[PDB]
């Protein structure tokens, strides 16, 4: 009674601040409390001194008035004018045999007035959504109670009724009023509203399984109450806009429209902008909840850009007892959601070319592009950090691209030369760059920021930078090869082994990793029935391509860095010693043999530290494919 | 009435009132070349709560 007046105002206040288009919300008028517009349900002689054949007629006529919740003549309704409680006082000096029967009729009366008061107190403008449906569905049972009282009314008009007939009459109705009064008591007691009294209506229907007289009662009010809820649902489902101008629904839309607009820096759609709320789950849609959310979340990002989408078909669904109309529409809705999003994206704002123009440069499909660009950029690249200037590197990019026959993809100017600011710490110096770094920012587009993430892009950069060491050491070994077209015959073997090593490392990455799982990805993104599989397929492609390669090892392989260090030291020393001899045979062997010993150490450590791990063991088998340097150190 | 004021202002783009009932603030003068910027201005007290700011701004 008193507890309601608080809640009603606060539920108003949540919806004035969330909607910036809410206008002139009402105040409840004062006169409805000062003058009765809610509750309308609120000479006297001692019956024991009266004759018998007046006592029977009088007590029947007076108790019939008393049942409604207000005073009759000789039986009085005790004043409370409120809650689920009401007591009636028949006169104490009534004859004992008749009065004990009059006391037995009273429980339908106290379970009528209480049942009325729930319909009178909770006719107010605010309360939860189910309780407003439930008031209009409980009043139907008050009317069907009246049709029996209308027959009784006619009979009492014709100068006839007795207490034994009345007692026999009210035995069927007592149970129905008992069930309604228990429902009203429980709904008012628990302060439940919104969807949390769609849980209570669901539990009470299961509870009765011994008679099913009251089970069907709770079922009828739940089937009436779930009819507006599913129309609001179908509004959210078939188009991304909610055509309900209130928010009662289990999905709510956070207003993060003023943070991310014309850019994504949170991926707000797939995190929590369209979120679910626990206390508006009816507890029979909890099995479908993830599906229900994901459905309309997919619809928004096609209904926003200009594609006409509507319902393909809509059919009514109802809460039915342990049976489902809802599941069959939720599944079809889900497939329609994902199909229209995936079809619209794979044609306009093509994902196909966006993934291809990432495979073309970071996973490297054109080598002509890099053999032009690395050569014409290395002299700017070789210098220490901040001696490079990104306009110059960008301009020479526009050269080596436009010379090369890579002119056939739409996204090639999206490549911009930037650097890792914290270079090796991003992998899981700051004075040298362009000898341990080579990275791009490929810009990701508006719905392609939600399928290719920021984390995706930085993993692509780290794999490209891992391949940069092999790209560096390869062409340095070619340029030292052309010096010899004095020396040391074993120096030629050391040179040959190092170039063989690097060429094999990249070829294994070629025909093992990128191309096959790319062939899997061109099937998976077109055989998905939801976009939470499509995200999973993209994340799985990147995850596999990182796990098979040398980006993830139990020991991380510091010997890889030491090995490529002595490769660079060897090519520097050999170029210097060749030009300052012809342009010895003993000191040349002295420096080359120490590099041989260091490299053989770092290679044997690598093969052993990869053999403890693990398919992806193909890296160890191809290096020792000859049976030279075939792992002569034991570990484990 | 307000929806018929809208559908007279989508069709012919001209309406007649002498009482403030629509989200347009008309100036009676016909102007010379100033006509575009100033004869029609956005009145915000007559915007419904089933219309949003975008709808009035775009139909104006």
């Amino acid at each position: 009674l008193q507890q309601s007046l608080e809640l009603k105002r606060k539920m108003l206040r949540d919806k004035q601040n969330k909607k910036n288009s809410g206008q002139h919300l009402p105040i409840f008028p004062a006169w409805v409390y000062e003058r009765p517009a809610l509750i309308g349900d609120f000479t006297a002689l001692p019956i024991g001194t009266l004759p018998l054949a007046s006592q029977e007629s009088a007590v029947v006529e007076d108790l019939l008035y008393v049942l409604v919740g207000v005073d009759g003549r000789y039986v009085s309704a005790q004043p409370l004018a409120g809650r689920q409680s009401r007591t009636f006082l028949v006169d104490p000096n009534l004859d004992l045999s008749i009065r004990e029967l009059v006391h037995r009729i009273l429980p339908v009366a106290a379970s009528y007035s209480a049942v009325t008061r729930f319909i009178e107190e909770k006719s107010s403008f605010e309360y939860g959504q189910v309780n407003h449906a439930l008031a209009a569905a409980m009043r139907t049972l008050v009317k069907e109670h009246l049709i029996l009282v209308s027959q009784l009314e006619q009979l009492h008009r014709q100068g006839l009724l007795s207490l034994q007939k009345l007692w026999f009459y009210i035995q069927p109705a007592m149970r129905t009023m008992d069930i309604l009064a228990s429902l009203a008591t429980s709904v008012d007691k628990g302060e439940c509203l919104g969807g949390s009294t769609l849980s209570l209506l669901h539990d009470r229907s299961f509870s009765y399984t011994g008679d099913s007289q009251a089970q069907e009662l709770c079922l009828y009010l739940t089937k009436a109450a779930s009819a507006p809820y599913f129309e609001v649902l179908e509004k959210w489902i078939y188009r991304g806009i909610i055509h309900d101008p209130y928010s009662e629904f289990m999905v709510e839309e956070h207003e993060l429209r003023k943070e991310r607009i014309q850019e994504d820096y949170n991926d707000k759609y797939w995190d929590q902008r369209y979120t679910i709320v626990q206390q508006q789950i009816p507890s029979f849609l909890q099995k479908m909840a993830d599906k229900i959310l994901s459905t309309g979340k997919y619809l928004n990002v096609v209904r926003e850009c200009g594609h006409d989408v509507t319902c393909p078909v809509a059919k009514e669904i109802i809460y039915t007892l342990k049976e489902r109309a809802y599941v069959e529409q939720i599944e079809k809705a889900f497939n329609y959601a994902s199909k229209v999003l995936l079809d619209f994206l794979m044609e306009e704002k093509e994902l196909v070319a966006h993934l291809r123009s990432i495979k073309r440069y970071f996973l490297m499909d054109q080598g002509d592009f890099f053999v032009h660009f690395m050569d014409l950029a290395e002299e700017e690249l070789r210098k220490p950090v901040e001696d490079i200037t990104p306009p110059r590197l960008e301009a020479l990019l526009e050269l080596a691209l436009r010379m090369s026959t890579a002119n056939t993809d739409p996204f090639k100017d999206d490549l911009k030369i930037d650097l890792m600011p914290h270079d090796l710490i991003t992998q899981l110096e700051l004075a040298l760059s362009g000898l341990e770094a080579f990275s791009f920012d490929y810009i990701v587009k508006w719905p392609l920021s939600l399928i290719i993430n920021r984390k995706a892009l930085t993993r692509y950069q780290m794999l490209f930078r891992h391949m940069f060491y092999c790209k560096h050491v390869e062409r340095q070994l070619c340029s030292v090869w052309i010096s010899n077209k004095q020396w040391f015959a074993g120096a030629f073997t050391l040179r040959q082994r190092m170039l063989n090593f690097v060429q094999n490392i990249q070829y294994y990455m070629m025909f093992e990793v990128m191309e096959p799982t790319w062939h899997i990805l061109e099937k998976n993104l077109k055989s998905a029935s939801n976009i939470d599989d499509v995200l999973g397929h993209h994340t799985g492609f990147l995850d596999t391509c990182l796990k098979d390669c040398m980006l993830t090892n139990p020991e991380l392989l510091k010997v890889f860095s030491k090995l490529m260090s002595v490769c660079v030291m060897f090519t520097n020393c050999m170029q210097k010693f060749t030009q300052s001899m012809k342009l010895l045979v003993s000191g040349f062997e002295a420096t080359i043999n120490k590099f041989d010993k260091n490299f053989s150490a770092h290679l044997l450590d690598l093969l052993a530290r990869l053999s403890i791990y693990s398919g992806m063991a193909s890296v160890i088998s191809r290096l020792d494919f000859n049976g030279f340097y075939t792992e002569r150190l034991e570990r484990l | 009435p307000v929806l018929s004021f809208l559908y007279r202002w989508i069709y012919d783009g001209e309406l007649e009132d002498t009482y403030h009932e629509f989200f347009v603030a008309s100036d009676p003068t016909v102007k010379t070349d100033r006509l575009w910027h100033d004869k029609y201005t956005l009145r915000k007290s007559m915007i419904p709560s089933f219309m949003t700011m975008d709808q009035s701004r775009k139909v104006l």
